[PDB]
């Protein structure tokens, strides 16, 4: 769930605008470049082909 | 408004298909229905097929 | 330049006296050659008595 | 309880045609025969026809040498028309040579060991000027049945030569068959018939090898006759490491280390490839930009690769 | 802006830009069909905001 959150936070995903990163380690009290790893991982989760397969039929 | 222009020349070789139209001098006209194998062409006893 | 033989037979035979039998699939024109030979000689050639 | 036929004199009368005959012939089985083989002989037999030619100084085929009387499509055309035989091949490349005016004949090409050209008056095309020359490879196959130029390009795979003029396939050794069922009379039977075969061909194919092979398909066809969701890992990794669009020698190097898919890079490792025989930072480098690029990279571990068929 | 004829086309492989020299324009002689790229040509179009 965090890492849905910080997703669709750091992107306008379901939401107003998006959030600066600080804003975010604000929100999650947890701050600055731990977020940022996080991201990381996150699209790095979505990289590696299970979850890949249908997200990469997209572009061209 | 146009900086440059480029004109390919492509020459199309087509042969023949069903939906063609094909007519001699006499006003019949005719549109190619099925392409046959020689095979069930019609042929004399001379065996020349048409 | 090997040749083709085909695939999947169905039969479906009305009472048993009578079947209608499909064979697919043939070389472009074998069926015609291979089912009027097979009425020949199935027609005006065939061992019976009556 | 039936009588079987069997061939008798088989006269040839021109390099072209000639006629069989097959006299055993039952009641009524003379067209049971020869309309059956006709049909056989017409299509699918076995031949060898032009294919692919590339020229000199030629583009495409739309052009015109310098020199030479004939357009390059004539010249293409008056090709498909070349008969000629192999033994052992089902692949020749000619190397055709010739300059000076005057007429450039089929029997000008290089002769091989399976080259037999069956005309060699057949008329490639003219030439005009005192110094003038054609250099050309001729590319000729065996096959069955017609292919045209058209269906010839699919598969494609490199045909990059643009000098390389395809051409029709004619492949087949019969022009026209006909038959005809006389009544033969042996000595002693009620009533037999013969059957007279008269065919027409290109010179390439001899009458008992046809005649042959066509009813040795007809009954190998009656054989049957007689009796009676889950993709798992990235489609992506199953196309070729040619994809990858690298550098030549970065290409070179993964057909040499045995990394022929792209799922096969994505296992292998950082550590492992400085290793291997020419790379060294430079080429490294290279790889690990166009793997991103397609949302990849190196190293990564598939407990299944690959499945399963 | 001026639009460009560059042979630098975003979204395409190799195997595509292959049938082209440097410049963006198709080789003379080269045998194509649909779909295969004459001459690349590229228009500006700024901030696509996605």
């Amino acid at each position: 769930a965090r890492e849905a959150k910080v997703l669709r936070m750091r992107f306008g995903i379901d939401m107003n605008t998006d959030y600066t990163l600080e804003e975010v380690g604000k929100q999650f009290d947890v701050t600055r470049e731990r977020i940022r790893q996080i991201e990381a991982k996150a699209l790095r989760k979505l990289r590696h082909p299970s979850r890949s397969e249908v997200l990469r039929s997209f572009l061209d | 408004g146009v900086l440059k222009i480029v004109k390919v020349y492509l020459a199309v070789k087509r042969r023949i298909q069903p939906g063609d139209k094909m007519a001699g001098r006499h006003g019949n006209k005719g549109v190619i229905s099925k392409i046959n194998p020689i095979e069930d062409m019609p042929y004399d006893e001379n065996g020349t097929p048409v | 330049t090997e040749f083709l033989k085909p695939r999947l037979v169905d039969i479906e035979q009305v009472s048993s006296t009578h079947a209608k039998v499909t064979l697919e699939p043939l070389e472009r024109g074998f069926g015609h050659t291979l089912g009027n030979a097979l009425r020949r000689i199935l027609l005006s050639s065939m061992p019976g008595c009556a | 309880e039936f009588l079987k036929p069997r061939l008798v004199d088989i006269e040839q009368v021109s390099s072209t045609h000639a006629k069989v005959t097959l006299e055993p012939l039952e009641r009524g089985f003379g067209h049971t025969l020869g309309n059956a083989l006709r049909r056989i002989l017409l299509s699918s037999m076995p031949g060898c026809a032009v294919t692919e030619v590339e020229i000199d100084g030629v583009l495409h085929e739309y052009s015109t040498k310098e020199g030479v009387q004939e357009d390059i499509l004539e010249i293409l055309l008056n090709l498909k028309g070349l008969a000629v035989r192999v033994q052992g091949k089902d692949e020749v490349i000619l190397t055709l040579n010739k300059s000076g005016i005057g007429p450039v004949t089929a029997a000008d090409i290089t002769h091989d060991g399976d080259v037999e050209i069956v005309k060699p008056q057949h008329v490639i095309c003219h030439l005009t000027d005192e110094n003038a020359s054609i250099s050309m490879r001729i590319k000729v196959q065996r096959g069955r049945g017609y292919v045209p130029a058209s269906t010839r390009i699919h598969s494609e795979e490199d045909e990059r030569p643009i000098g390389r003029l395809l051409v029709d396939a004619c492949y087949s050794p019969v022009e026209r068959i006909a038959y005809n069922v006389e009544a033969a009379r042996v000595e002693q039977r009620t009533d037999l018939d013969k059957l007279v075969i008269e065919m027409e061909t290109n010179g390439t194919i001899d009458p008992e090898e046809a005649i042959r092979r066509a009813a040795t398909i007809l009954a190998e066809q009656l054989e049957a006759f007689v009796d009676l969701e889950k993709p798992e890992f990235d489609p992506i990794l199953l196309r070729p490491v040619d994809d990858l669009e690298l550098t030549v020698r970065s290409a070179n190097c993964l057909k040499a280390e045995a990394i022929h898919y792209i799922g096969d890079l994505v296992q292998r490792t950082e550590v492992e490839l400085l290793k291997t025989p020419n790379l060294g930072k430079k080429s490294l480098t290279e790889i690990k930009d166009v793997l991103a690029s397609r949302g990849l990279s190196l190293g990564m571990r598939l407990e299944n690769w690959p499945p399963a068929s | 802006g001026p639009e460009e004829i560059t042979a630098d086309i975003p979204n395409v492989g190799e195997a595509a830009l292959s049938k082209l020299d440097e410049s963006g324009i198709v080789y003379i002689g080269a045998e194509v069909t649909g779909g295969d790229i004459l001459v690349g040509k590229v228009t500006p179009k700024g901030e696509t905001q996605l």
